[PDB]
This record gives structure tokens, C-alpha cells and sequence, in this order.
């Protein structure tokens, strides 16, 4: 249920 | 957090979300202590009994967050960690002694409304706050119950610290003196623990003397979560601080 | 340092919801 970090984060 | 409340916004600027990259979930609460360096307890990210050891690289630390799930875009940062330090007498095979661990980040993380780091006890703060009866504060995104929910935003409990004796004679566990236990009994009524995704959170006061908020303990441990006749367990922190200035003096 | 000082409490002498209770809690 956890909604998506921006990309650059992972 | 069981039987708490919602928090309001920037109640607990210095609250840190520990987030597991892959898969994505919860790992622990920390705290904020300055631009670069979260505290957090050692068995968040150590704990070989169950496997548990994890990297600088399987994690971030999510900081200014209010809502569990959602990322809270312009309100939230996220950083990625330079460094993990575990006490290195952490009793992860008796009881948990020395439950801490420090986090630097590769970036300072720049303070904000919802972004600002709590303060670490000397020893008179300690000596003044950390007495049988006083309230502290425990917050965290941990489970509601301790089995059936999740919460949807950040929750708060206020809690009193606990006489020596009587933490002592509710468990099985040989307790130290770089723990304290904080709780209702069950003769007051009132409720309110710690639970499973609480762990490594703050335990906090604030200072009547010159009105700051200082983190006295961490989430450690308990046998389940808001037990009658049970009581939440941390770390305590003026005791490790001599580990925790040696680490940021030295690094 | 501004350690412990909440910009939307302390900082604005705003206290909240339950901070009393701990006040109170102080002897
Ligand atoms: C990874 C440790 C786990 C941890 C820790 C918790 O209590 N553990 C069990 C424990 C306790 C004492 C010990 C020990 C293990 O090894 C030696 O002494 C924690 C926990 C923390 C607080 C409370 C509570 N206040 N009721 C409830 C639970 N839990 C949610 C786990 C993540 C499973």
C-alpha cells in the first residue's frame, strides 16, 4: 500500500 | 502505537521513518538528532536470531512525514544512508542491553515546519525528568492493535515512566540500567503502548526548565503491545551518550 | 541550539493537544 517514491530516491 | 491519537502536523518534527527499499515497507521509527545523524535502536537494523542485518544500501530514512503511506511531495525528504553504527556491546542474545544505533546521512537534510531535530539529555536533564510518574511522549506509524490496524497518519501516546521494581516484576527478562519501562497499570485505567512497527521511535519530554524536547528513551522492547500488567521498555538514552558523542566526534 | 523547539509549536507559542498532560505530570 505504500505509494511509489520519485525513481532518483531508489 | 495502541490506544493513541492522531498527531498533529509538525508535533514530532524530528520523527524519522526507517523504509525498506525492496520490498517497500515500514522498518522502524528514529529520530532526527541534527542535519546528518538519525538515532534509531540497534535491533531495527540487527537482530541475527531472526536473519535481520541489514546494509546502509537496503534502506531510507524518510524525514517530515505525517501520513504513513503516501509520499508527501514538498513537505517530505528522503535520504539515502552514508553509514550504520550498532553499539558494539548491543546484548542481542540476553535482553536487548544497549539498544542503539546511530545513522549518518550523505546529505545534511535542510530543516523545515516539518523538519527539526530533537535534543539528547545531559545528565541533569535525566537526573530532573526521568523519575516514576513523569510522562513522556511515544510516537510512530506501528500497528493500532497488537494482532488483527495499520495507521493512516502518524500516532502519539503520552505515557509515565514506571518505578524500577515494578518493571522488573513483570517480565522474565533481566532488566538493566540502560533501559526504563513506561506505562499505565492496570489500576489507572488509562492505556496506550508502543507495538510492532514502533520500534527504534522516540521517547520524549519536554523540559519545564527551559521548554525543549529532549529524547530520554527509544523503542525497545515489550511482550506484546498494550498488555494488562505489561509495560513498554527503551533505551536509555543519557546513559549511551558517551557512545554517541564518540561516534559524531570521531565521524 | 534551536534543538527540541518545534517551528510550529515552540517557535510560535503554540503548544499542543496534550503537552499539558506531561506539564502536569511534573510534579
Ligand atoms: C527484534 C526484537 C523484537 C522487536 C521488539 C521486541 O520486543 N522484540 C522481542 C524481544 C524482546 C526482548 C528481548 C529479545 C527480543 O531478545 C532479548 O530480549 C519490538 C517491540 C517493541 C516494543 C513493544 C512494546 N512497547 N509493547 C513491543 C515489541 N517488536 C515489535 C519487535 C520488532 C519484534
Amino acid at each position: 500500500d505504500f505509494e511509489e517514491i520519485p525513481e532518483e530516491y531508489l | 502505537i495502541v490506544e493513541g491519537s492522531d498527531a498533529e502536523i509538525g508535533m514530532s518534527p524530528w520523527q524519522v521513518m526507517l523504509f525498506r527499499k525492496s520490498p517497500q515497507e515500514l522498518l522502524c521509527g528514529a529520530s532526527l538528532i541534527s542535519d546528518r545523524w538519525v538515532l534509531t535502536a540497534a535491533h531495527c537494523l540487527l537482530y541475527p536470531p531472526w536473519d535481520k542485518n541489514f546494509t546502509e544500501n537496503d534502506l531510507l530514512v524518510r524525514i517530515g512525514k505525517h501520513s504513513r503511506t503516501r509520499y508527501e511531495r514538498n513537505i517530505e525528504k528522503i535520504s539515502m544512508l552514508e553509514k550504520i553504527y550498532i553499539h558494539p556491546r548491543y546484548n542481542w542474545r540476553e535482553n536487548l542491553d544497549r539498544d542503539i544505533a546511530l545513522m549518518k546521512l550523505k546529505k545534511p537534510v535542510a530543516f523545515s515546519d516539518y523538519i527539526h531535530p530533537v535534543c539528547l539529555p545531559d545528565r541533569e536533564t535525566a537526573a530532573s525528568l526521568l523519575q516514576a510518574g513523569y510522562k513522556g511522549r511515544v510516537t510512530g506509524w506501528g500497528n493500532l492493535k497488537e494482532t488483527w490496524g495499520q495507521p493512516s497518519v502518524l500516532q502519539v501516546v503520552n505515557l509515565p515512566i514506571v518505578e524500577r521494581p515494578v518493571c522488573k516484576d513483570s517480565t522474565r527478562i533481566r532488566i538493566t540500567d540502560n533501559m526504563f519501562c513506561a506505562g499505565y497499570k492496570p489500576d489507572e485505567g488509562k492505556r496506550g503502548d508502543a507495538c510492532e512497527g514502533d520500534s527504534g521511535g522516540p521517547f520524549v519530554m519536554k523540559s519545564p526548565f527551559n521548554n525543549r524536547w529532549y529524547q530520554m528513551g527509544i523503542v525497545s522492547w515489550g511482550e506484546g503491545c498494550d498488555r494488562d500488567g505489561k509495560y513498554g521498555f527503551y533505551t536509555h538514552v543519557f546513559r549511551l551518550k558517551k557512545w554517541i558523542q564518540k561516534v559524531i566526534d570521531q565521524f | 541550539a534551536d534543538c527540541g523547539l518545534r517551528p510550529l509549536f515552540e517557535k510560535k507559542s503554540l503548544e499542543d493537544k496534550t503537552e499539558r498532560e506531561l506539564l502536569e505530570s511534573y510534579i
